[PDB]
DNA sequence: GGGAGTAATCCCCTTGGCGGTTAAAACGCGGGGGACAGCGCGTACGTGCGTTTAAGCGGTGCTAGAGCTGTCTACGACCAATTGAGCGGCCTCGGCACCGGGATTCTCCA
DNA sequence: TGGAGAATCCCGGTGCCGAGGCCGCTCAATTGGTCGTAGACAGCTCTAGCACCGCTTAAACGCACGTACGCGCTGTCCCCCGCGTTTTAACCGCCAAGGGGATTACTCCC
């Protein structure tokens, strides 16, 4: 439960300032938070079915590049 | 003149199946057929990279079912496997 | 004499071409420019008109997409008319220019 | 007798599974797969051609016109998604005008 | 890396056990997740600045966000 | 040059087609600019596949795949 | 004695041209509302410091499950007969585009 | 603010062309049988994924505080829209030469 806190602001803090930004609002925070969540869930149902189809039990590296492939 | 294949009589007979009372157009007729050459195409390519990754040589009804799961968003493609399984089953349990 | 303030026809005409479906761009001019480009490649090359009509069906939404990507880019500055930054934005954005 | 009535479909099954066969797709194809593929087809239809044909009803016409197939996939969000980067010819585009740019008088 | 590893698999877990029970995961597929994750934030991050700057601000916001995934095609 | 038959009210046009109130007097040019770019990039791949397919006329099918291969698929003329 | 080179052609479509003419692009000008610059302010963001906490490294213990090999059996490739669905040519009549008159409905401003 | 007025929907009549049934051919889908091998299933091995514990210490949390700039207001001026009038080329309809792959006859050779 609640583990998308564990993305934490000065994390957000440095993937900003890798991009270039200066200066970051107080709202940016829970919505980064939104779009990181929605990212995961489309490559891990993905990964999830690829790993369904080949009746095995563990997500394997292969299925994650399948799945980053199927996206662009 | 040559012959050409298309799906026209198919897509009529299933709109005359949904809505008795509509007709269609040649312009509507050619953007209907393009549609099921577009998503069969697009549904045997994924089967195909599917039979590729695990090392088979041969495309089943696993295959197909799993390019729909990846290709259709939604309850639709929830509906789309429920209504394959049931005519595969179909086919299958016939004499 | 009856004049209308500046507005009223800019929505007006945006109604009656979002409401129609026929092509905006002339069939002639669109021709001279498909042949004008295409004898730079190679030459001695002939046309379809169902090729033509392809081609002028794919300009008519690849403009209307860009116009509306460069609308929202306008609305976003506080401004109502468009400008080529916003244009420059919108393509910028999409990663069509490196 | 045909493999289409065993199916209790109306889309073909001979023509998919020749289709099939001839792009090269795998070396062996299956019993099932176009059974599967043409009742995936033909419901993919389905829907599409309820929704032209509920435009079509509203728009009154008796006949599909590409601007009612063009209406029907821009409205369904799960059709807009599936034919997202897909252009539709004599179709037009939805009504939207933004809503600053109403005369707020 | 800029993200801690064990928060990110914390929630990766969580994130896909909605959708499969009892499932396990290779440290190589958490590590290309991770990866992948970064640079989506970083490309994201680019492209809201330069939406930021279209505005004339140096702040940037959440219709930035907005903005920039509305005009990449995303939802 | 033909691409001065791209004129202004085709222009206008098209910007009133995608919601548009008000056109500043510089868009013209940048709107003929990246009309004649992606119409370079379609005729240069259709040019392609009919010189690979051994015909001296290009048609329809051959620009539907020079449409889907830039991930901008067309219904509607054969395809 | 049957396969093969050469030519005319009946179409099939493409490109070029020629006259009219008519919608439609093009030019011009008032003016109004919107783009752009400047300023005031007050609040929200960056920085600094104490402090708490949980990530990271190491180390061990255990076992589910990936991964590979053997055997065979059902299932798909493939070939000959054949025959009914599905193609193409033809004909028709109703749906829809269009013209025209009229009532209705936004818009401006005194 | 309500009348003028211009745009817009609505209804009726006309007509014309293509949507859709019908007939006939034909050729690819269907039946039946044979044969070779792809993978279904079991079983064995042993790797690596997970659980748990403890120590250390950099990272994060929370609060104080200055001040930088986001946003609202005001002023200016300029440039694009609305409309009227002038020029112009797209369009339609017809005509003709001609590139081009299949359709015939005409003639020749091992």
């Amino acid at each position: 439960r609640d583990n998308i806190q564990g993305i934490t602001k000065p994390a957000i803090r440095r993937l900003a300032r890798r991009g270039g930004v200066k200066r970051i609002s107080g709202l940016i925070y829970e919505e980064t938070r939104g779009v990181l969540k929605v990212f995961l869930e489309n490559v891990i149902r993905d990964a999830v079915t690829y790993t369904e189809h080949a009746k095995r039990k563990t997500v394997t590296a292969m299925d994650v590049v399948y799945a980053l492939k199927r996206q662009g | 003149k040559t012959r050409k294949e298309s799906y026209a009589i198919y897509v009529y007979k299933v709109l005359k199946q949904v809505h008795p009372d509509t007709g269609i157009s040649s312009k509507a007729m050619s953007i209907m057929n393009s549609f099921v050459n577009d998503v069969f195409e697009r549904i045997a390519g994924e089967a195909s990279r599917l039979a590729h990754y695990n090392k088979r040589s041969t495309i089943t009804s696993r295959e197909i079912q799993t390019a729909v799961r990846l290709l259709l968003p939604g309850e639709l493609a929830k509906h789309a496997v429920s209504e394959g399984t049931k005519a595969v089953t179909k086919y299958t349990s016939a004499k | 004499p009856h004049r209308y303030r500046p507005g009223t026809v800019a929505l007006r005409e945006i109604r009656r071409y979002q409401k129609s479906t026929e092509l905006l761009i002339r069939k002639l001019p669109f021709q001279r420019l498909v042949r004008e480009i295409a004898q730079d490649f190679k030459t001695d090359l002939r046309f379809q008109s169902s090729a033509v009509m392809a081609l002028q069906e794919a300009s008519e939404a690849y403009l209307v997409a860009l116009f509306e990507d460069t609308n929202l880019a306008a609305i976003h500055a506080k401004r109502v008319t468009i400008m080529p930054k916003d244009i420059q934005l919108a393509r910028r954005i999409r990663g069509e220019r490196a | 007798k045909t493999r289409s009535s065993r199916a209790g479909l109306q889309f073909p099954v001979g023509r998919v599974h020749r289709l099939l066969r001839k792009g090269n797709y795998a070396e062996r194809v299956g019993a099932g797969a176009p059974v599967y593929l043409a009742a995936v087809l033909e419901y993919l239809t389905a829907e599409i051609l309820e929704l032209a044909g509920n435009a079509a009803r509203d728009n009154k016409k008796t006949r599909i016109i590409p601007r009612h197939l063009q209406l029907a996939v821009r409205n369904d969000e799960e059709l807009n998604k599936l034919l997202g980067r897909v252009t539709i010819a004599q179709g037009g585009v939805l009504p939207n005008i933004q809503s600053v740019l109403l005369p707020k008088k | 890396l800029l993200i801690r590893k064990l928060p990110f698999q914390r929630l990766v877990r969580e994130i896909a056990q909605d959708f499969k029970t009892d499932l396990r995961f290779q440290s190589s597929a958490v590590m290309a997740l991770q990866e992948a994750s970064e640079a989506y934030l970083v490309a994201l991050f680019e492209d809201t600045n330069l939406a930021a700057i279209h505005a004339k601000r140096v702040t940037i916001m959440p219709k930035d966000i907005q903005l920039a995934r509305r005009i990449r095609g995303e939802r």
